[PDB]
């Protein structure tokens, strides 16, 4: 029981952090680009977060 | 470039157009929904033309 406290207080960070690092290098891949034009930065942003 | 050749009459008017007209290009609030019509399931039998 202590293990999977231990597990999901550590998951809670290092799990849910996971794709948020590679949406944030991603939308940024699209702008430098070419393909999130400066009329679609929070377009596609939304996009990537939901 | 041949097909903005084309149509260049007509895309030249369009753009005096929406330029009198003062539309803005594009669609910002991409999140935009239109409203469901009131009593949608039953009411769609009625004449709305002009
Ligand atoms: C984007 O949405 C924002 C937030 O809803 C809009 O700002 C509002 O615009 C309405 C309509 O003119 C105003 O009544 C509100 O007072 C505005 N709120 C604020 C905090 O400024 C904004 O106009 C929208 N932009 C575009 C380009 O559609």
């Amino acid at each position: 029981e202590s293990d999977i406290n231990y597990l999901l207080k550590m998951a809670l960070e290092k799990i849910a952090f996971l794709p948020f690092g590679y949406l944030v290098d991603q939308w940024r891949w699209g702008v430098f680009s070419g393909r999130t034009p400066p009329s679609r930065y929070n377009f596609d942003w939304w996009y990537l977060r939901t | 470039q041949p097909l903005l050749k084309y149509f260049q009459p007509v895309t030249q008017w369009l753009q005096e157009q929406n330029q009198q007209n003062g539309e803005v290009l594009g669609w910002p609030e991409y999140q935009w929904h239109p409203p469901l019509p009131d009593n949608y399931p039953e009411g769609i039998d009625l004449v709305t033309d002009e």
